[PDB]
RNA sequence: UUACUUAUUCAAUGAAGCGGAGCUGGAAUUCAUUUUCCACGUUCUAGCAUUCAAGGUCCCAUUCGGGGCUGAUCCGGGUUG
């Protein structure tokens, strides 16, 4: 009955990135040796993109599609699990505890989820997940 | 009646007290049942609710509030939800 | 003082986090779970209508 | 401790004001200083500002209420006849 | 010989309401388009004492359907409203205390409160703390409801005029004695300058017309006609009866 | 002997409640040597839950007009004996009288149905 | 055409704010605008006596 | 007493939804189908709702953008009682 799954979609409420849409994509749920607790990998939206209209040729498109990610470490408690799911592949081998505390690769994994989320998103896809909580 | 019936599963089965608790099991997927009293906050609620349809476990509404409920449940204190992990000896599961 | 917070940078008058300077932390966790409960429990709502309504 | 026969927290009026206005007071004041229950959080946190203001300090509430109770009598009964009128225009 | 009291009330350079304290003035939002062809939801976000008057007030807020912006209304507060809390105004709304359903909405024998005497002048009847008005009946021709008042009244009133369903907050407030003297000062120095009294048999022939004379009597009937002059209604004003009453309202 | 008295207020699909009474009493079956022959007291209960039941049923459904035509064939008390011979033969069972609590719209549609 | 999507408000009586619409019916026009219209409502709305309309009979 | 409103009087509003007819459906079930009524996208939650609005459609002397209609029905300028 678990539902806590390697590629799942949550809403991050706390922290800097508090009410910012992610997807959980490597679930620690039996602790670790830096976090002892249920936490989990995922790697969110920090600035979505801009709505998109038929009145800008192509270049105000690009910038307003423009996509700024992060990645981050976050308690199951400071979590909260939505039932949208997010496909994770392009970005699942580049995020491992192994990729943080230690900022050079947690760059490298940023660009590479950067672009696979501009990728999905310029695909007609998952734009619940690519839209913005308002609150 | 549903108050033998929470005092048989107290009795015999496993349960967990508390928000935080049900929610930790919820999220485990150990949790069975999830009893939510009348006057718990509406988003506690909803956020309870939604976990449930999530975890795909039974949901039940106390009529009566945490004073009743913590009363059913047996012990001298507030419950606004209590999480029922396994009946032991009652069919609480099974009914309703 | 007013006068204080106009010549004091941006930093000490605001936190990191979303509405930083002017809810805590609390009160903005209930409004986002506020916010997407209450999404999802419209959007349930609109398709049990659209159902009904396809039904009869 | 029981200090007093039978003016309870009417002792610090004393001597003055005649019996009867101070039992009216003492009942009202009793009624208007105790603690209530609070319908939404189930704590005996219910306080009196003024006259219908009663705030729940621990769940961070305010409701309006009589002057020296949260509920009065009155209030009930038109809360019963409101609600039997409700049903019956929906059903 | 000289002018009396009341008469210079009248005039009011110190008979004026001390208004310092008071939270604004207590009216129902307007009944533009919303509350007459739908309802419109508030959040009633605070409930706080208004210095003068005996029931609370509800800092309520609304969306305003035209411009991007709350717009924020003093409502009485009714008994049972919380902070924090929708309460919903218009025609359509559904009868629950704390909502503003026009007289017309309401069904018989509802109990109302703060309502409209006509369509759109933001609520003049049951004001007073622990007050209500009573929905008798209803006349869809020539739409009218009849209502009765707390002074025990039956009033005929356009269907169209509004009221907040349930009754004024702070009831049972004149069931305490006030004790003292210094507590009749407190609420009248809030009020406004009316108290104390001096009796006008104590007073002075040329202070009053129940004043002089070697013992404290009115002499004259203290009933005065109601085509009497100012300076003459002191008293009793058109007294139909006087007297102990044995009886009941007739009502 | 003993008087038994019911009433419902069934709701009507024409807009309209009736309120209608029920009058049963029991009577001296045969064999019988004794004087009064009176109830259990909750005899009295089961036959009033069994008379507001089919009262209910029979109303739920039918109009005015098919009510009426179907209580003037005095059908209705052999109906109730049938019903509830089981505890006592219980004939007599009649079906006092009903009132309407209130009508639709003047119903000159209505009318002109009745009278076409 | 995947990047657009269809928002569109709903106008209902309490749902979004109000699209900006003709208003010219309720423009509250200066005072000689409104004695000019009421003038010419007052001249038709009462009993004209025959030199008016036999004036207004314009060729 | 009668079917009046324009004089006059009263009260509000940033004079915003007035009157009438139409888009859609539910009715007695229509003695032939606007003939009579109604509705004209919001009630478990102290969240949000603003860039002549996104979409749709036609036209683009085509730069980092637009124009008309629509979305948002039409007529009467009596702001409403």
């Amino acid at each position: 009955a678990k539902f806590l799954k390697a590629g799942k979609v949550a809403v991050v409420v706390r922290g800097r990135y508090a009410g910012k849409k992610v997807v959980i994509v490597k679930p620690h749920d039996e602790g670790s040796k830096s976090h002892p607790f249920g936490h989990a990998l995922v790697a969110g939206i920090e600035r979505y993109p801009l709505k998109v209209t038929k009145k800008h040729g192509a270049k105000k498109v690009a910038k307003r599609t423009k996509i700024k990610p992060f990645i981050k470490v976050v308690n199951y408690n400071h979590l909260l699990p939505t039932r949208y799911t997010l496909d994770v592949e392009a970005f699942k081998s580049v995020v491992s505890t192994e990729t943080f505390e230690q900022p050079s690769q947690r760059e490298e994994a940023k660009k590479v989820v950067k672009k696979a989320f501009e990728e999905r998103h310029q695909a007609g896809k998952n734009q619940w997940f690519f839209s913005k909580l308002r609150f | 009646s549903i108050n033998q019936k929470l005092a048989l599963v107290i009795k015999s089965g496993k349960y967990t007290l508390g928000y935080k608790s049900t929610v930790k099991s919820l999220r485990q997927g150990k949790s069975k049942l999830i009893i939510i009293a009348a006057n718990t906050p509406v988003l506690r609620k909803s956020e309870l609710e939604y976990y449930a349809m999530l975890s795909k476990t039974k949901v039940y509404y106390f009529q009566g509030g945490n004073n009743e409920l913590g009363t059913a449940v047996g012990k001298l204190f507030r419950v606004g939800v209590v999480s029922i992990l396994e009946a032991g000896d009652s069919d609480i599961l099974t009914t309703l | 003082r007013p006068r204080q917070y106009a010549t004091v940078s941006k930093t000490h008058k605001t936190v990191s986090r979303a509405y930083g300077g002017s809810r805590c932390a609390n009160c903005v966790k209930e409004r986002i779970i506020r916010a997407f409960l209450i999404e999802e429990q419209k959007i349930v709502k609109k398709v049990v209508k659209e159902q009904t309504e396809a039904a009869k | 401790a029981k200090r007093t026969k039978k003016v309870g927290i009417t002792g610090k009026y004393g001597v003055r004001y005649g019996s009867s206005l101070r039992r009216q007071v003492k009942k009202l004041e009793i009624q208007q200083h105790a603690r209530y229950d609070c319908s939404f959080c189930g704590k005996k946190t219910v306080k009196r500002g003024a006259a219908g203001i009663w705030t729940c300090s621990c769940c961070k509430k305010t409701v309006a209420g009589g002057a020296y109770t949260v509920s009065t009598a009155a209030a009930a009964t038109v809360r019963s006849t409101i609600r039997r009128l409700r049903e019956m225009v929906e059903a | 010989g000289r002018v009396i009291r009341n008469q210079r009330k009248g005039a009011g350079s110190i008979f004026t309401s001390h208004t310092r304290l008071r939270q604004g003035a207590a009216k129902l939002r307007t009944l533009d388009y919303a509350e007459r062809h739908g309802y419109i939801r508030g959040i009633v976000k605070q409930i706080v004492h208004d210095s003068g008057r005996g029931a609370p007030l509800a800092k309520v807020v609304f969306r305003d359907p035209y411009k991007y912006r709350l717009r924020e209304e003093i409502f009485i507060a009714n008994e049972g409203v919380h902070t924090g809390q929708f309460i919903y105004a218009g025609k359509k709304a559904s009868l629950n205390v704390g909502n503003v359903l026009p007289l017309g909405s309401v069904p018989e024998g509802t109990i109302v409160s703060n309502v409209e005497e006509k369509p759109g002048d933001r609520g003049a009847l049951a004001r007073a703390s622990g007050n209500y008005v009573i929905i008798i009946g209803h006349n869809p021709d020539e739409n009218k409801t009849r209502v009765r008042l707390p002074s025990g009244a039956k009033k005929v009133i356009s269907s169209d005029a509004r009221g907040v369903i349930g009754v004024i907050a702070g009831g049972g407030r004149v069931d305490k004695p006030l004790l003292k003297a210094g507590r009749a000062f407190h609420k009248y120095r809030l009020k406004r300058n009316s108290w104390p009294k001096t009796r006008g048999v104590a007073m002075n022939p040329v202070d009053h017309p129940h004043g002089g004379g070697n013992h404290q009597h009115i002499g004259k009937a203290s009933t005065i006609s109601r085509g009497a002059v100012s300076g003459q209604k002191a008293g009793l004003i058109a007294a139909r009866r006087t007297g102990l009453l044995r009886g009941s309202q007739k009502t | 002997q003993t008087l038994i008295e019911a009433n419902v207020t069934v709701k009507t699909s024409d807009d309209y409640v009736l309120r209608i009474f029920a009058i049963a009493f029991t009577r001296k079956q045969a064999n019988q040597v004794k004087r009064h022959s009176y109830a259990q007291s909750s005899h009295i209960r089961a036959i009033r839950k069994v008379i507001s039941e089919i009262l209910t049923k029979e109303v739920q459904g039918s109009t005015l007009a098919q009510l009426t035509s179907k209580l003037i064939p005095e059908v209705i008390n052999k109906e109730i004996e049938n019903a509830t011979k089981d505890i006592f033969p219980l004939q007599n069972i009649h079906v006092r009288k009903v009132k309407l609590l209130k009508q639709p719209k003047f119903d000159v549609g209505a009318l002109m149905a009745l009278h076409g | 055409n995947p990047l657009t999507h269809s928002t569109p408000k709903n106008f209902g009586i309490g749902q979004a704010v109000q699209p900006k619409r003709n208003l010219s019916r309720y423009v509250k026009w200066p005072e000689y605008v409104r004695v000019q219209r009421q003038k010419k409502i007052l001249s038709i709305r009462l009993k004209v006596p025959p030199t008016i309309a036999q004036f207004q009979y314009t060729l």
